[PDB]
């Protein structure tokens, strides 16, 4: 029906680990059939796949395609033009996608368990937290010693923005529940965070016991024949 | 005090003008002040440690400090402060209802849904 | 030693704490926590008479000393709601280590009076079981 | 396309803080916005007024209604039986709703701020974690001293389900950033959580600087041959 505004960038979960970056840009508005027109102004040896449509709001269709151009033009600042055309009105609002600027780093904290859960001998719980990062894309993984845990042992919420003073920032949490015998053995755990405003793309924090231990302890044993209790 | 249950109960209003003074407003024996007519009463329930007093039709000048006092030998005097903040009354009644000469009247009174078990 | 965090009487433990702040170097202060335990050397494990030997092992968990469950009042918007303050006090079943000076403790013993036997009641702390 | 009928539950906020438990009844997937009639099987305050035929897939018809009636029968386990009889179908169809059983009550924990965030003297973070509850509805408020903070000063995530230890349970989190001056001075902060399985429907946790990790610990054990009465 009426044309709208839509955006789709490359995926971070494949941009930080592998080099299988795929661009896929969107512009919709469905009244007519296939009248396909592109803008891929760098097209340096890429062939755009197209496929079948899928389900939409009871009759309408929408189209897109993929360019595999991971030769670092995206984190340089190419603008990668997106603009439709049809036998229709030649007045688009356009999409021009690039690596964005004014980026900030996250600040990561890893919290110890509550002392109520320790004195019950069941599973205990840990909490990761990151806040202050400027685009809302982030990855969170857990480790045990050096082994990465499978990603169906832990829960991670989404990425939401904060109340602030002018500059806008974002935050995210996650939890992991382990057994109390593993905590009281002395095994360590870690939270890893990936983001694109970090220079080495990863940060770590690690926790165990003996981390927030106090540094001074006075023990006095008062024997018999010396009781002096006051009310 | 429970051991002084055959006493006589009073309700002050702390004036604070000269040095300090209780004009009495209502007693346990059936007297009330003139200018507080239709908006004050003292109730003996629940009893056994405690009586209650009801003061409605509030205005913003009704804020102040209020005292209660018994007639027995040991006297605790207890003070409560009535503040006035803005909002809406829960129960809802009409204005000042007249009467016809020679037929009936009927007056409604709503309530909200947290009062559905009271 | 200024602000009392807990003063418990089933286990007879008391915990106070205090902030004592230096003005120079405002990044570091000290926070003190004082604990006092009084160990009874002549009480039984269950509190009746013939139970078991002297209790010889005494265990204190900080999360059960500081536990607070009597309800409170919170004002949210213009409302008074009643809230609980703890996860763990499901009703007792707590084992007490000492007596409490304002509660009294009795036992039941059978004795004979020539014919059949009665169900004589006996005070265990006589200062507190006076009927008045 | 396809017309269906769906039924939503009452919201948690007006059920606890108030009692006005208005219900609703939604069918979607028609295109003729004049013919619709609904019917409930218990109807004493029967005046259920229908809602506007608002927007749909490119401006189609989609209508719902509301039955007023407050929260005494919903807690005892009644039933409600909305059905629709629109002229774009040849069948009246029905669903129902009931306050669910098989519920569990949550465990609330407040976590003290991290140590590294206090060394900079700008702002500090408090975290509220509530866990192990069987429905998908929860509330989180914050208080300073005895004064409730306004809702735009803290960020709360959504309710999601956690990995399976047999039966399904859920979780939620919340954060609040306060000034590092009145933390060190000694103000108190509270996290309140409301859910349907708790007996008084609310529970609270309060924290301040004294009730956290101390730096010094003094232990005094006094052995008493005298008596076991604890004056
Ligand atoms: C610690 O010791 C006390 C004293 O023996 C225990 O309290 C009592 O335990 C008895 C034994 O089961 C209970 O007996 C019941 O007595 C009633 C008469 O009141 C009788 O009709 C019943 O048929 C039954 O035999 C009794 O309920 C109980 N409580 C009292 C007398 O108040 C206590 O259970 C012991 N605690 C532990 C943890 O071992
Ligand atoms: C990309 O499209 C937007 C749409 O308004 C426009 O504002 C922007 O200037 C375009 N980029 C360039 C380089 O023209
Ligand atoms: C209520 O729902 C159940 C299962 O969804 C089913 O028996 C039927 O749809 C309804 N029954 C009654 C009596 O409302």
């Amino acid at each position: 029906c009426h044309p709208r505004l839509s955006l789709h960038r490359p995926a971070l979960e494949d941009l930080l680990l592998g080099s299988e970056a795929n661009l896929t840009c969107t512009l919709t508005g469905l009244r007519d059939a296939s009248g396909a027109t592109f803008t891929w102004t760098p097209s340096s040896g890429k062939s755009a796949v197209q496929g079948p449509p899928e389900r939409d709001l009871c009759g309408c269709y929408s189209v897109s395609s993929v360019l595999p151009g991971c030769a670092q033009p995206w984190n340089h600042g190419e603008t990668f033009t997106c603009t439709a055309a049809h036998p229709e009105l030649k007045t688009p609002l356009t999409a021009n996608i690039t690596k964005s600027g004014n980026t900030f780093r996250p600040e990561v904290h890893l919290l110890p368990p509550p002392s109520e859960e320790l004195a019950l001998n069941e599973l205990v719980t840990l909490t990761c937290l990151a806040r202050g990062f400027s685009p809302k894309d982030v990855l969170v993984r857990w480790l045990q010693g050096s082994q990465e845990l499978p990603r169906e042992k832990y829960l991670t919420w989404a990425s939401r923005q904060e109340p602030s003073q002018g500059t806008t920032t974002y935050a995210v949490t996650s939890i992991l529940r382990v057994a109390a015998e593993d905590w009281k053995k002395g095994e360590t755990f870690s939270c890893m965070v990936g983001h694109e405003a970090l220079p080495l793309a990863f940060t770590q924090k690690t926790i165990d016991r003996l981390a927030g231990k106090p540094t001074h302890i006075n023990v006095s044993v008062v024997m018999a024949e010396a009781d002096g209790t006051c009310y | 005090n429970r051991k002084e249950s055959k006493s006589i109960k009073y309700w002050c209003l702390w004036e604070g003008a000269q040095n300090g003074r209780c004009p009495l407003l209502v007693d346990s024996e059936g007297w009330v002040k003139a200018q507080y007519e239709g908006r004050l009463s003292l109730l003996e329930e629940p009893g056994n440690g405690t009586f209650t007093v009801i003061l409605n039709q509030l205005t913003s000048r009704d804020a102040g400090f209020y005292w209660c006092l018994t007639n027995g030998d040991t006297l605790w005097r207890t003070t409560v402060e009535i503040k006035i903040i803005e909002g809406e009354p829960n129960l809802k009644v009409p204005g000042n209802v007249t009467a016809v000469l020679g037929e009936t009247l009927k007056v409604p009174c709503h309530f909200p849904c947290k009062f559905s078990s009271y | 030693e200024r602000i009392v965090l807990v003063d418990n009487k089933c286990k007879c433990a008391r915990i106070t704490s205090r902030i004592i702040r230096s003005s120079e170097d405002p990044n570091e202060d000290i926070v003190e926590r004082n604990i006092r335990i009084i160990v009874p050397l002549n009480n039984r494990e269950n509190i009746s008479d013939p139970t078991s030997p002297l209790r010889t092992r005494f265990v204190y968990h900080l999360s059960d000393l500081c536990k607070k469950c009597d309800p409170t009042e919170v004002e949210l918007d213009n409302q008074i709601v009643t809230a609980t303050q703890s996860n763990i006090c499901d009703e007792a079943t707590e084992t007490c280590y000492t007596y409490d000076r304002n509660k009294c403790y009795t036992a039941v013993v059978p004795l004979v009076y020539g014919g059949e036997t009665k169900m004589v009641e006996t005070a265990l702390t006589p200062d507190a079981c006076y009927p008045d």
